[PDB]
């Protein structure tokens, strides 16, 4: 008894007639369907404004899907006889308005949807009798102004959703009765200067977001009441300064996200109180300088990044409260005249990034108190000297990186103490010569990488007290001749120098031959498969110059009887 | 409430011409695992099966040991048989799923969740959605989520990261 | 005890045994009577932080026309 032309489903653990009427093409609604139903889909169809007397006879309900479509007029009468309703879907119709009693025949409801639909003006009692909502969804639509107890009755609420609108204003009488909400949204509006009497009766509430907004002032005593509460966001607007009685008593918070605002400086006792938090985020603002104890409390961080502010200065004593600090970017503000012995305390750290910085020199006693770290950067400051002493105190430590600078020459007691370095990278400099001997207390390295630099030689004693390499790279340096030290090596690139194909140059061509995966022709550049059409392909050709004998050619296949009085 | 559907992407011609398509000589040609389509020729009762090999054949099912204790690792591996206080990383999960429930329809290829351990903390290594017999990049990373340098040997998409090694 | 799974592993495994019909990230909401009320957090919590095996995984692919 199913209307021939709906795929008709039959029981699988109950008594369920899910009847599928959705992607076929229909006018208003077929007939003779099933009357001991309980599931229906009819969302893709065409249809428009329903009859009132349209769904009596199925006493038994609780999915009515009805997303897509050209739906926009909702006719009284039109939900009679549903007393077990317990779903609805509305979505993507061209929805206008609705008059009041629309829900007056369909209590026990528990979700409800009207996203995407286009209608402003809500009346002054609509959600009343619903008892035992659950969800209600209301963004994307085109309200700007709503009156007092529109959200009057809704008891057991504990999702709302108010977003893409356009408000402009919030009356201190709104969220009335709302005892048991959980998670409020307001983002994308165009709301300013939230007032201070609003968020008082919300004693449950969990998360919060104003992201984009215009809010310029935030008045002192806002947040009073909200003990729990654990996600706080107000990261896209223009606040422009705090005062000392913003947060006051915020106890169980665990992040804050105040990025790409315009704060302009700190004062001394801000941040009290918040004995809890995780994670601060201070990113694009224009903040100029750090007065003493200005992060104070804070005793549980763990993440600071103050990226890009215009920050000129730091007075010994400012990072003074911050023990479990592990993580500190500070990247990206010509700090140039540091003052000495500025980060001591902290000697929880792991990782400093500090490029991007105006840096030019180190001194004996720059970085003093991290005993503890294990990854540096200092990668494009510019500098021009390091002295003998800097590093003496980095036991632990994983990493250097000192790619860009212009350094001409290393001292030749400078890795002391490094005994546990895994990864020297040197490129982009202008060395001329590496020393006779400065490689010793390296004996866990690998991954050596000093190409693009203007050497000129490298002796075989230099390579000898490394018996751990796995990667080496000598591009574009002038050289001329070169012995394999470590045998168990699993790469090598050597385009761009000199070379001299004589008899000295013949180690390399056999290690060559008999190794081929190691020094390669070409290997294929990445590719994600959209455009794996072109085949982007690095070279690894070695030319020989100096005799004129076998000049332009090439090394692996030059005669194999050049090499007979060698 | 019910939030969008993935399903795999209708291939037509241009798949089959990606594809290399040679199909060896063979009974009871069928289509390979997963959503991806390439045909090949199918598994006899009794040889190992998996998630990267072929599909059994007619009237058959995949199913792993009746013990090993381990399914789904049993199963990636392919040794099945054809037979009849947040952290680091929650606080990136979170946000990353708060953006998947405001959307229509999507593909298999555009979701992108991290790879992370049960204390919060990024695991050892990050990989990306298949396609059948065709793996993903890969690429190591330690443990707040930084990458690290490395290279391969075998090929692309290809990397052991061992303890620190990254052959 | 349980095992767990989390990363692209699950997005494969889901591939691998729903098929051509599709998932989604929450329960389909078959006869929701108290689907909504008991609240099941979703697939990816409870594979990933919780314990994993393939009955649950089936019970989220969506349904065949
Ligand atoms: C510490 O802070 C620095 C601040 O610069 C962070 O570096 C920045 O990382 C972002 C990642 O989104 C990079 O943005 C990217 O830019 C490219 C174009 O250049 C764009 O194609 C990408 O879509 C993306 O927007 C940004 O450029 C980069 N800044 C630098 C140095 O170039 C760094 O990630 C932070 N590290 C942490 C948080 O540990
Ligand atoms: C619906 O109509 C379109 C054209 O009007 C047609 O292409 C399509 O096949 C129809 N749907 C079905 C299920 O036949
Ligand atoms: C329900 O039953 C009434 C009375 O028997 C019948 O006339 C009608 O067609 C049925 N369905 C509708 C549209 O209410
Ligand atoms: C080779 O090194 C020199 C020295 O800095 C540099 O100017 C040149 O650009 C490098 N070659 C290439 C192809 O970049
Ligand atoms: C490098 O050698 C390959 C052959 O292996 C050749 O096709 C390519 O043009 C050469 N490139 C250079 C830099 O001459």
């Amino acid at each position: 008894a199913c209307p021939a032309a709906c795929v008709c489903s039959y029981d699988d653990d109950a008594d369920e007639l899910s009847v599928f009427c959705s992607s076929r093409n229909l006018t208003r609604l077929p007939d003779g369907v099933p009357g001991g139903t309980q599931a229906l889909w009819l969302d893709g169809n065409n249809l428009s404004s329903v009859p009132p007397a349209a769904f009596q006879n199925l006493s038994s309900l609780g999915f009515l899907n009805l997303q897509g479509g050209q739906l926009g007029s909702l006719e009284p009468q039109a939900l009679l006889g549903l007393e077990n309703l317990c779903h609805l879907h509305l979505e993507r119709n061209q929805l206008r308005s609705l008059a009041l009693g629309t829900f007056a025949h369909t209590p026990a409801l528990a979700s409800l949807g009207l996203s995407n639909n286009r209608l402003s003006r809500l009346e002054d009692g609509l959600f009343e009798g619903l008892g035992s909502l659950w969800d209600l969804n209301l963004g994307w639509n085109s309200l700007a102004v709503l009156p007092d107890a529109a959200f009057r009755g809704l008891g057991s609420l504990r999702e709302l959703v108010l977003a893409g609108n356009r408000l402009a204003y919030l009356q201190p009488a709104l969220f009335s009765g709302l005892a048991e909400l959980r998670e409020l949204d307001l983002s994308r509006n165009a709301l300013r200067a939230i007032k201070a009497n609003v968020f008082v009766q919300l004693p449950r509430l969990q998360k919060l977001y104003l992201d984009r907004n215009l809010i310029a002032a935030v008045a002192p005593g806002a947040f009073l009441g909200l003990k729990a509460l654990r996600w706080l966001d107000l990261s896209h607007n223009r606040v422009a300064g705090l005062l000392e009685d913003t947060f006051p008593g915020l106890l169980g918070l665990r992040v804050l996200r105040l990025s790409h605002n315009a704060i302009a400086s700190l004062r001394p006792r801000t941040f009290k109180d918040l004995h809890f938090l995780e994670e601060l985020q201070l990113g694009h603002n224009r903040i100029r300088q750090l007065a003493e104890r200005s992060f104070e409390g804070l005793g549980q961080l763990e993440v600071l990044t103050l990226d890009h502010n215009q920050l000129q200065e730091v007075k010994a004593g400012a990072f003074l409260g911050l023990t479990n600090v592990a993580v500190m970017n500070l990247s990206g503000n010509c700090l140039r005249n540091l003052p000495e012995q500025v980060f001591r305390g902290l000697g929880k750290l792991h990782s400093l990034h500090l490029e991007g910085s105006c840096l030019g020199r180190i001194r004996p006693h720059t970085f003093t108190g991290l005993s503890g770290l294990r990854r540096l950067f200092l990668k494009d400051n510019g500098l021009v000297g390091i002295e003998e002493q800097s590093l003496w105190g980095l036991a632990e430590l994983l990493e250097l990186d000192l790619t860009s600078n212009q350094l001409t020459h290393l001292p030749h007691r400078l890795f002391q103490g490094l005994g546990k370095l895994e990864y020297l990278l040197l490129s982009r400099n202008r060395l001329a010569e590496l020393p006779a001997d400065a490689l010793g207390p390296l004996q866990r390295a690998f991954w050596l990488d000093v190409s693009h630099n203007r050497l000129e030689a490298l002796p075989n004693s230099l390579l000898a007290p490394l018996g751990r390499l796995r990667y080496l790279s000598l591009r574009n340096n002038s050289l001329r001749t070169f012995t394999p030290q470590p045998p168990g090596l699993e790469r090598l690139w050597l385009e761009g120098n000199p070379w001299d194909c004589g008899c000295p140059l013949k180690a390399l061509r056999d290690f060559a031959l008999q190794n081929p995966s190691a020094v390669p022709r070409f290997v294929q550049a990445i590719c994600e498969g959209d455009d794996c059409q072109p085949p982007a392909y690095t070279y690894n050709n070695i030319t020989c110059a100096s005799p004129p004998e076998v000049v332009g050619l090439d090394l692996r296949d030059l005669s194999e009887a050049h090499f007979a009085p060698c | 409430g019910l939030g969008p559907v993935v399903r795999c992407e209708p291939c037509d011609a241009r798949a089959l011409a990606q594809c290399a398509p040679p199909p060896a000589v063979c009974a009871e040609l069928v289509r390979e695992p997963g959503c991806g389509c390439c045909l090949t020729c199918a598994l006899s009762e009794g040889q190992p099966c998996g998630i990267y090999t072929e599909r059994c054949g007619s009237g058959l099912r995949c199913q792993p040991s009746p013990d090993e204790a381990r399914p789904l690792q049993a199963l990636l591996d392919g040794r099945g048989l054809c037979v009849n206080e947040y952290g680091p990383c929650r606080r990136e999960m979170e946000d990353t799923l708060n953006h998947l429930k405001f959307l229509n329809v999507l593909s298999p290829r555009g979701v992108h969740i991290p790879n992370c351990d049960k204390k919060g903390f990024y695991k050892k290594k990050q990989c990306r959605p298949s396609k059948g017999r065709k793996r993903g990049f890969c690429w190591c990373v330690d443990k707040y989520g930084q990458p690290l340098p490395g290279y391969t040997t075998k090929g692309k998409e290809d990397v052991h990261c061992y303890s620190m090694q990254s052959k | 005890g349980p095992e767990t799974l989390c990363g692209a592993e699950l997005v494969d495994a889901l591939q691998f045994v729903c098929g051509d019909r599709g998932f989604y990230f929450n329960k389909p909401t078959g006869y929701g009577s108290s689907s909504r009320r008991a609240p099941q957090t979703g697939i990816v919590d409870e594979c990933c932080f919780r314990s994993c095996d393939l009955r649950r995984l089936e019970m989220y692919c969506a349904p065949l026309k």
